[PDB]
């Protein structure tokens, strides 16, 4: 089975 | 927008990976050997080193890599899979301790996550939560010096 990834976390906050 | 840390996940598991240096690292006890998933079908790791409990891909597509600190200092931040930021002060090469103590329960599913310097940039993975009796005080971690060596 394979890492799958969910979500990601932003550092700075910079919004989308 | 892009980040730096990923939330990755296994059937059994759940924990963190962090992009440096254009590698997408995180916690041998977490990943084992196992490839990462993408649109593209399953990728290879780039590095295995089950002596330092690190493996690394590389980085996915939604992401961008942290910079490795270069400033000696010795006040760390531990970022949390819940995006949780906690003050670390540096003991040693792998040691910090938790200014604030919290339950283990707090630090759980953060390990891949970053140990960053004062200027946002990466000391460390967090290898593992140091314990006494559910509550957490000291984290090891993964020095980036051992990510620079290990590409
Ligand atoms: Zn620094």
């Amino acid at each position: 089975g394979s890492v799958v990834i969910v979500g990601r976390i932003v550092l700075s906050g910079k919004p989308a | 927008v892009e980040g730096e840390v990923q939330i990755v996940s296994t059937a059994t598991q759940t924990f963190l990976a962090t992009c440096i240096n254009g590698v997408c690292w995180t916690v041998y006890h977490g990943a084992g050997t196992r490839t990462i998933a993408s649109p593209k079908g399953p990728v290879i790791q780039m590095y295995t080193n089950v002596d330092q409990d690190l493996v690394g891909w590389p980085a996915p597509q939604g992401s961008r890599s942290l910079t490795p600190c270069t400033c000696g200092s010795s006040d760390l931040y531990l970022v949390t899979r819940h995006a949780d930021v906690i003050p670390v002060r540096r003991r040693g090469d792998s040691r910090g301790s938790l200014l604030s103590p919290r339950p283990i329960s707090y630090l759980k599913g953060s390990s891949g996550g970053p140990l960053l310097c004062p200027a946002g940039h990466a000391v460390g993975l967090f290898k593992a939560a140091v314990c006494t009796r559910g509550v957490a005080k000291a984290v090891d971690f993964i020095p980036v010096e051992n990510l620079e060596t290990t590409m």
